């Protein structure tokens, strides 16, 4: 056949583009960064109705200012966000202190490429790459609130806003022209609310959808189903307003 | 300190006419404290008597290993092992543990089904096969049992004798040895049939 | 480096035949004709010497092979596959057994041990099946006389006579015919010579001719006295003068 | 060294001593023998310094990450379980810790477990370990009540210590408290034994032997 | 043809050719552009840094190994960092054992073997990235060019990825120029900058977008970013 | 050490175990139950070195319970013992032994007969109508040789025992803070909870 | 590399088949037939020898039936130097589990044990998997006589009758047909010949050409009996069956 | 030695030998669950390809993981064997160390996280399997069923089915099960179960088996009689009318 790390003749790497064709089939996952938090927000996306919505976990913490959304396989993101979760949880025990967001990013991009059947380079033993991409958000004392887009290539951007899974380059553009740095954490929440309901299939509702945020004050919190409900209430009075 | 004299015990071999005897006491301390009065030294694999003195929990394993070992000797061989070629197995299975030895001092006897001949057989601790013609002695009170046996002893004698000479040889030892009694038990073996008698002794 | 073929060569298709093994038997095949016959008190094998150049020494190099004093092996098939089968089979017959009872393996096992090696050269990754197939003669005191065949599959089964190579389905046929439960050792040593003459194109006497047999003790051939228990090898291989003898009255 | 743990019905007192010593020499009056592991647990710490603010501080980051894994509070059971597990994994080492993980859960309540490098895990009521012990068990075991009011229980644990303090060479320099509720601990202040017992001597009248 | 003789760095063509390797270079030239050039007291890094959206940032395309070295990376950033980390802790073990920092030359010479070894076995897979190495060590200023085939070369200017043509030439040509910018950082930086923009199409450089390094005589390896490089556009 | 005993009675199996833990100066606790339920019908005390104890307990009372799981079905005694027996001998010849004497009461339910082991840290087995570890045999077999009898009710099982305790609360040096008896049937294992005065 | 010559032989088909499976069930097929009868007071072992000369030693020959334990024996259909491999593994890991309980094993714990085996190398490894069935007959103190059969997936069920080989197809319709829940070992001996002598794809169905087992209780005893009949044992019971 | 990539992606991003996996569920006898207001039921249906088993013996569909939890599936029995046999560990080695048996969310974590494991690590095929986990919390009265797949995705259903006509079967759960009021007795929700079988079981006494779990670990299977005596109160529910 033909090796999982091997370069096309463009030179990329064919396993790490088709993964990345695989995220494009997942869920949509949205994260505004603003100087009064970040939110993440994500599509539930139910596939039948008697699947109990809120055992979907798309959003998981990483330490109390940390949190992140995915998209793609989701399976595959547990051994990531456990390899996150230590690491953080190490790092305040070597350093009696927090990790930043970016060092804690790098530390999961860095499991990324980890793959193949004998690269020789160290012992990278993982088949293939992991078909699913992360939205890491955070806050620290050194770059203060901060997102993170981590993919199966290593790589790992850091946005104002950012829309990963199905209706990405859609939302996307909602986001670019939305985006501003004055943005509140409410406004932000609206925003992700909306865009959300744009790209989704379904009516979204505060069961096939879930926001959450981190802030230097309380840190990641993931909103509850009553608490989203009104804030989507809020957003089709806003609309309906003009 | 010394694993051998921990629980005490004899077991001593015989060959007579056609026939041979292996014997022991029933006794398993913890040094100077009696615990049971049960635990009989001898086993058998198919026509093949093992007896074992020892550590107790040694004489345990190596039964439970040698049952093992005849079993599928027997699947593979489609026949009882021998005398003779389980002795070999007893040797190399202890020297197999050459620097971390089992505690033990076993004793083999039986008939070779084939050639009827009479055949008995002692080792040390690492293996060493001891191939006595007449008779072969281990445990807390060997010193008596030779003492016994080199007196007690004659050649060629008939099954209802020897029993006589090996039971006389194994009670009086034992009686000589603190770590030794409580019981004692007696095999008598011929080509076709083994008989299996309890004596009656001291029980201090 | 490093063997990177740790996946089987030989595998299922979908008519459920196991191919390597079919190549390998067709190897087997065009090989030189061997066979073996038992008799009631004793067993011969025998093959052909097919020297490759005359300027070749026929006699350094052995097809009949003494695995133990009390056994002995013949093939048809693949020569340097046989020469490292018989080198790891003297070897099993100790480590397995002689290191651990005391004595010799009795056929039936030792066999078991070889055929069990074949066998994993049809599944183990990165190997391919032995191309030769064994006849192995022997005696062992429960179990007197025997002869076996041993096929790159790794299967065995006793015989009372049987011919494997070139000419196999031929010299079956012939030994059919003359084999009873009656034949001494010397007429299954006559028997055994008439059928390979079939299968021979050019000369044919006891310098083309390898012949083996497991029969009586041979104390002569102990190389030590004083033992009365030790006997000698039951495995003899004729010598070059000795099967002439027995072609004149063929 | 003294240190104590006791349940009641206001959940648990600890008290500790604060004095480190070298042989002879007292090394320091002002080290602390008591590690939060987190909001919630206190564990205590007697024999070696370096061993048990070690491992206490690593069952500090094994809770959070059970937290984390599981989105439920950790149970004293199971903490303690895993220092008790890590310790026996040393046994033979030379690890030297006595310690008791105390902490207060919905599900078990007020819990205290001693642990130790022998690999002990023990689940107690009352619990004293320290060259300073027998002298701290002598106060603790007369004047223990399970009813006793958060106010007295913390003054009991203070004047265990206290009594410790007074008569081992090897316990000494100043007394922590901590009450611990199911709402987590509360720290109740560094009570230097020096100016301790001569308050106490007066107030109380004990002590009579000690002039004044 | 190449089809069947591209499946892995293991492979020659008929004609001598690693096609995996050359792959490899291919994922360079579509990376951004990165400068490097040097004088006689200093050397200097010019990266043009790529973004993804509007919304996202710069990517960093800098990385200091030692006080005394550092480099620019072309294409994929994964490799970069494990390359520059390799090539950290070879200049710490180099102080550490010998208390001597690690010359430009053998650092070359090191990353040159460590690809080497990943275009002749299989299994692994060549690095798909090219570095520009510059360093101030005993024998003076510095500049390496190193490609994933594992060649490395030591020059006075060089420029890495897409439209790298551009700035090539233009140093160049520029070469008898700044060659001699001795003990005057700024006009060495200018001229890094001058030599960039030579390469530049889509738009221009601006603050959050231009990443410049430097390293010389009395100046440890130091990396400037934003309103820091806002002097030189 | 502690004080680890048992006697097989007509019907059942009884198990006493003192509830002294004491740490060198100080008696820790006066409540410690020595005694790990393997199955429904199987219990074992065990006596040793201090952490070894209780951790070789609860290893082995996981892998009768996954036994349990794994097959649906509840080990004889005799098998039980069986493996615990095995897990000593291996445990007697590694790096660090496990220094633990256990004594397995188990009422097999095919039998319908009440059976006791005693199995000492190198792996020595032996089935016995009673028995102890440690010093404890020394103080109480004179007075069960004397008094058993294999027909003993449950009942005459623990006067017996009071018997042995007494015994041992008068002889032996140590203050082990008295026994929790337990007894192990066709119906079960049960606490005796009035033994403080029966 | 080495890649381009692996057959993979442990991945799924679109339809979620396993191809080496599912060709070593085919050569299983062209094995001669074994049959499995459970009664009421035992169960019958028979077997047909594919291939077989005048010269062929029967007397010293055993292709199909092997006794693991002395309460538990397997026939086999597939390719006997695979059986001998699992057959021995087998015989250990009943001894292992005697030495550790003081108890012989379970039949299904047995056969759970060989069939976990056979899964594993259906999963892993990239080797071809055993092209062998087995069909388990034996007994134990807690479900008594027991008749099992696993094949190369790795899966086993359990039967009262069954066939494994060639032509189970017709052998197990008349097994189904002439089987009753209260049938005796005699009776079920009977069936096993009748059914093979129905399905082989020989002449006629002589006593070289077969090898038969039971297992009984003997009255006059208490304990389990295995009992691998001898040529001439089979000769006779050919002959009182009807089959001469 | 043997690692080779089995389970790669293919350019339209998907993982084939994960996809064909769940082939193999598909082809794999139907199983459901459903739980109640106090319980949770688990069905499956019983093969016919061949009938002269012994029921007694051959391996039943419905595993006990621990005294209170139950896994069934559909797929692949011998990979299901591993499944089981690992959780089963897992569930002592639970108890072992947090001193508490575990939840019905954990242990299908950890089943989940076994079968994600398996695609994507060289020299192995995914399972295939896809199970339901059904029980009940310690000290928890509320019921819990979960669902888990090849891919190692997984999920609580108030109601589910896996396996071939699984689709028919949903389709009836869909239509016939209320949120709002579920089935408040253990005899009511057995029948939903049966009745939801029965829609691709046709007419199986014998083809299929219930099992009944109930807090603190309170698990029974019903036999061939009480399960054909829904069967028959059923059939008659539909011709009276
Ligand atoms: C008490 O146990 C003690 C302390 O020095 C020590 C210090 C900090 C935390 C753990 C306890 N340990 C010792 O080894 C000395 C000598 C006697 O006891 C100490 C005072």
């Amino acid at each position: 056949d033909r090796g999982v790390s091997t370069f096309s003749p463009e030179g990329r790497l064919f396993q790490v583009e088709y993964s990345l064709e695989a995220i494009k089939l997942g869920s949509t996952a949205i994260g505004i960064a603003t100087k009064e938090g970040v939110v993440l927000g994500v599509e539930k996306r139910a596939t039948s109705p008697l699947l109990e919505s809120d055992s979907i976990e798309k959003i998981v913490e990483i330490d109390r200012h940390i949190g992140c959304a995915m998209s793609g396989l989701t399976a595959d993101a547990r051994s990531m966000i456990e390899h996150a979760r230590t690491a953080a949880v190490t790092h305040n025990l070597y350093y009696d202190e927090d990790i930043n967001v970016e060092s804690l990013t790098q530390s999961v991009c860095d499991l990324a490429l980890r793959f193949g059947e004998g690269a020789s380079g160290e012992e990278r033993l993982m088949s293939r790459p992991f078909g699913v991409a992360l939205l890491i958000a955070g806050h620290d004392a050194d770059d203060g609130y901060q997102l993170f887009h981590a993919e199966p290539s290593g790589t790992f951007y850091r946005y104002n806003a950012k829309a990963i899974g199905s209706g990405s380059e859609g939302a996307q553009a909602e986001l670019l022209n939305e985006w501003h740095s004055s943005l509140t954490l409410k406004e932000a929440e609206l925003l992700v609310l909306k865009i959300l309901k744009q790209v989704m299939e379904e009516k979204l509702d505060e069961n096939n959808a879930q926001l959450s945020c981190i802030t230097k004050q309380d840190g990641f919190k993931i909103y509850d189903n009553e608490k989203t409900a009104e804030l989507i209430k809020e957003l089709k009075e806003k609309e309906a307003a003009e | 300190s010394d694993p051998s004299s921990i629980n005490g015990g004899i077991v001593v071999a015989m060959t007579g006419k056609d026939c041979v005897a292996i014997a022991c006491d029933l006794r398993l301390g913890s040094q100077s404290l009696g615990v049971s009065n049960k635990f009989e030294k001898i086993f058998h694999y198919g026509h093949v008597f093992l007896g074992i003195t020892g550590l107790a929990t040694d004489v345990t394993t190596l039964n439970e290993m040698f049952r093992y070992k005849t079993n599928l000797y027997k699947l593979k061989e489609e026949r009882a092992i021998e005398p003779e070629t389980f002795t070999q197995l007893v040797s190399s299975s202890l020297y197999e543990r050459r620097f971390g030895p089992y505690f033990v001092g076993p004793v083999v006897a039986g008939i070779n089904s084939k050639s009827g001949k009479p055949f008995i057989a002692g080792f040390d601790l690492i293996g060493c096969i001891d191939e006595a013609k007449d008779f072969i002695v281990s445990g807390t009170a060997s010193d008596q049992l030779f003492g016994m046996c080199e007196s007690l002893y004659e050649p060629n004698l008939e099954p209802e004798d020897l029993f006589e000479t090996i039971s006389q040889a194994l009670l009086n030892a034992a009686d000589r040895d603190a770590l030794s009694g409580w019981g004692a038990v007696v095999y008598i073996i011929k080509k076709d049939e083994v008989v299996k008698r309890y004596l009656k002794m001291r029980q201090d | 480096m490093t063997d990177r073929y740790s996946f089987s060569l030989t595998t299922f298709s979908p008519s459920g035949k196991l191919g390597q093994i079919d190549y390998a038997l067709t190897a087997v095949k065009q090989g030189v004709t061997s066979l073996g016959i038992k008799a009631t008190n004793g067993v011969v094998i025998a093959t052909e010497k097919k020297s490759s150049s005359p300027l070749a020494m026929s006699e350094t190099l052995s097809k009949v092979s003494l695995l133990t004093p009390d056994i002995g092996a013949v093939y048809s098939g693949m020569g340097p596959d046989y020469r490292v089968l018989v080198d790891k089979s003297r070897k099993v017959a100790h480590t397995s057994y002689k290191r651990i009872y005391g004595e010799y393996p009795p056929t039936k096992l030792l066999v078991s041990e070889v055929a069990k090696i074949m066998q994993e050269a049809t599944q183990s990754g990165g190997v391919r099946p032995f191309g030769v197939s064994l006849l192995i003669a022997g005696h062992d005191e429960f179990n007197g006389f025997s002869l076996y065949q041993v096929d790159p599959s790794g299967s065995y089964f006793p015989w009372k006579a049987t011919a494997i190579g070139k000419g196999s389905v031929a010299a079956k046929t012939f030994l059919e015919k003359r084999w009873n439960d009656e034949l001494e050792l010397e007429d299954a040593i006559h028997i055994a010579l008439l059928t390979l003459k079939e299968s021979v194109e050019g000369e044919f006497n006891g310098d083309t001719i390898e012949l083996a047999i497991i029969g009586d003790e041979n104390p002569d051939l102990l190389g030590y006295t004083g033992i009365p228990t030790d006997k000698g090898p039951r495995f003899r291989k004729l010598t070059s003068q000795e099967i002439n003898d027995r072609l004149e009255a063929l | 060294t003294t240190t104590l743990a006791f349940r009641f019905q206001g959940g648990i007192i600890v008290a500790v001593d604060s004095r480190a010593t070298a042989g002879n020499w007292v090394a320091s009056q002002t080290v602390k023998k008591v590690i939060e592991i987190n909001p919630f647990l206190l564990g205590t710490m007697a024999g070696g310094a370096a061993d048990c603010q070690f491992w206490e501080t690593w069952l500090g980051s094994q809770c959070r990450l059970h937290e984390l894994r599981e989105k439920e509070r950790i149970s004293v059971a199971a903490a303690s379980k895993i220092l008790s597990n890590l310790v026996y994994q040393y046994k033979g080492a030379g690890l030297s810790m006595g310690t008791m993980i105390c902490g207060y859960t919905r599900k078990e309540g007020p819990t205290i477990y001693y642990v130790d490098s022998d690999g002990t895990r023990l689940k107690g009521d009352i619990f004293c370990v320290g060259s300073g012990q027998t002298f701290a068990y002598g106060v603790l075991d007369s004047n223990y009540k399970w009813d006793l009011s958060v106010e007295d229980a913390l003054y009991l644990g203070k004047r265990s210590i206290l009594a410790a303090a007074h008569r081992d060479a090897y316990s000494g320099g100043s007394v922590n408290l901590y009450h611990v509720t199911e709402d987590g601990w509360i720290y109740h202040g560094n009570h230097d034994v020096g100016e301790l017992f001569w308050k106490v001597k007066e107030e109380e009248g004990s002590f009579n032997n000690v002039i004044g | 043809f190449r089809n069947n003789y591209d499946g892995d760095t293991v492979t020659f063509s008929p004609t001598g050719r690693l096609f995996q390797v050359e792959y490899a270079l291919e994922a360079i030239k579509q990376g951004s552009v990165t400068v490097g050039l040097r004088s006689n007291t200093h050397a200097v890094l010019v990266a043009l840094k790529r973004n993804a959206d509007e919304l996202s940032s710069y990517q960093k395309k800098i990385i200091k190994c030692d006080e005394h070295m550092g480099l620019s990376l072309a294409g994929l950033a994964p490799d970069a960092r494990v390359l520059s980390n390799y090539l950290r802790q070879q200049c710490n073990y180099s102080s550490l054992v010998f208390n001597r920092k690690l010359a430009v030359e053998r650092a070359g010479h090191l990353l040159c073997d460590k690809a080497q070894k990943n275009t002749q076995s299989y299994g692994g897979r060549p690095y798909g990235v090219g570095l520009l190495i510059i360093g101030y060590d005993k024998s003076g200023a510095h500049l390496l060019e190193f490609q994933p085939s594992g060649n490395v070369t030591e020059l006075y200017g060089t420029a890495i990825g897409a439209r790298s043509q551009g700035a090539k030439t233009y140093l160049e040509r520029t070469l008898d120029t700044f060659i001699k910018i001795d003990g005057n950082p700024d006009e060495l930086i200018k001229a890094g900058v001058e030599a960039i923009s030579q390469s530049l199409r889509d738009e221009s450089l601006t603050v959050d977008n231009l990443s410049i390094a430097i390293v010389g005589k009395d100046t440890p390896f130091t990396i400037y970013d934003g309103e820091a490089v806002a002097k030189y556009i | 050490m502690d004080i680890i005993l048992g006697i097989r009675v007509q019907d059942s199996v009884i198990l006493a175990s003192s509830k002294a833990v004491t740490r060198g100066i100080s008696v820790l606790k006066d409540s410690d139950d020595k005694t790990r339920q393997l199955s429904p019908h199987t219990l074992m005390s065990f006596a040793g070195e201090a952490g070894d104890t209780v951790q070789f307990a609860e290893y082995i009372q996981a892998n009768i319970q996954l036994y349990s799981i794994r097959e649906d079905y509840e080990l004889s005694p005799q098998a039980v013992s069986s493996f615990v027996r095995q897990e000593l001998a291996k445990s007697i010849r590694s790096r660090r032994p496990y220094q633990v004497n256990v004594l397995i009461g188990g009422y097999d339910k095919k039998k319908n007969k009440p059976e006791l082991y005693q199995i000492d840290y190198l792996g020595t087995k032996v089935e016995l109508p009673y028995g102890a570890h440690g010093y404890s045999g020394f103080y109480t077999f004179s007075l069960l040789d004397h008094h058993y009898r294999p027909d003993m009710t449950t009942e005459e099982g623990l006067d017996l025992l009071k018997l042995c305790v007494q015994e041992l609360e008068k002889r032996m040096p140590m203050d082990f803070k008295g026994v929790i008896v337990k007894i192990v049937d066709k119906d079960g294992i049960r606490q005796v909870d009035d033994f403080q005065a029966q | 590399g080495s890649r381009r010559y692996d057959s993979r032989t442990t991945i799924f088909s679109p339809e979620g088949r396993l191809y080496q499976v599912e060709y070593a069930l085919e050569s299983i097929s062209h094995a001669g037939t074994a049959i499995g009868i459970m009664a009421s007071d035992g169960i019958v072992l028979a077997a047909e020898r594919k291939v077989t000369s005048t010269l062929l030693e029967q007397d010293t020959s055993t292709e199909k039936l092997y006794k693991l334990n002395d309460k538990i024996a397997v026939a086999v259909a597939g390719l006997t130097a695979d059986a001998e491999i699992l057959i021995n593994t087998a015989r250990i890991h009943a001894q292992n589990y005697l030495k550790t309980y003081n108890e012989d094993i379970p039949v299904e714990i047995l056969v759970r044990r060989l069939s976990d085996i056979k899964q594993g190398y259906t999963q892993h490894g990239g080797l071809r998997p055993f092209g062998v069935s087995f069909i388990y007959a034996g007994y134990d103190d807690r479900y008594g006589y027991q008749l099992y059969t696993s094949n190369p997936s790795g899966n086993y069920t359990g039967w009262k009758a069954i066939s494994v080989g060639a032509n189970t197809s017709a052998a197990q319709t008349l097994l189904q047909m002439d089987y009753k829940d209260d049938m005796k070992v005699d009776d079920a001996i009977e069936l096993a010949l009748k059914t093979l002598s129905k399905t082989t794809d020989s002449s006629a169905l002589t006593y070289d050409r077969l090898e038969f087992a039971t297992i009984r209780k003997g009255a006059n005893d208490g304990e389990v009996y295995q009992k691998i009949f001898k040529p001439q044992e089979i000769k006779d019971i050919l002959v009182k069956t009807g089959i001469t | 030695g043997y690692d080779r990539a089995l389970s790669i992606f293919s350019p339209d991003g998907h993982i084939f030998q994960v996809e064909y996996a769940l082939e193999a569920v598909k082809r794999g006898t139907c199983a459901v669950g459903v739980k109640g207001k106090n319980c949770v039921v688990l069905g499956c249906e019983r093969r016919s390809t061949l009938k002269l088993q012994d029921t007694r013996i051959t391996p039943s569909k419905v595993s006990k993981i621990d005294s209170h939890v139950v896994l069934s599936f559909s797929g692949l029995n011998a990979d299901s064997r591993i499944l089981i046999e690992k959780a089963r560990v897992e569930a002592q080695s639970h108890r072992l160390t947090l001193e508490d048996p575990v939840t019905v969310e954990y242990l299908t974590r950890y089943v989940a996280g076994v079968q994600q494991r398996y695609t994507q690590s060289g020299g192995v095929r995914p399972f295939g399997v896809s199970t339901l986990i059904a029980g009940f919390d310690p000290r928890d009265d509320e019921p819990k069923l979960y669902q888990t797949e090849p891919s190692g995705i997984y999920s609580s259903w108030s109601a589910q089915t896996i396996g071939r006509n699984s689709k028919t079967v949903r389709e009836f759960l869909e239509k016939n099960y209320d949120r709002k009021e579920p089935p408040a007795t253990v005899e009511e929700c057995v029948k939903l179960t049966v009745r939801s079988l029965l829609e691709v079981v046709q007419t199986g006494a014998k083809n299929i088996e219930i099992t009944v779990v109930k807090p603190d670990s309170d698990i029974v299977a019903l036999s061939s009689e009480e399960i054909n005596q829904y069967v028959t109160q059923i059939e008659q529910e539909k011709q009276e009318q």
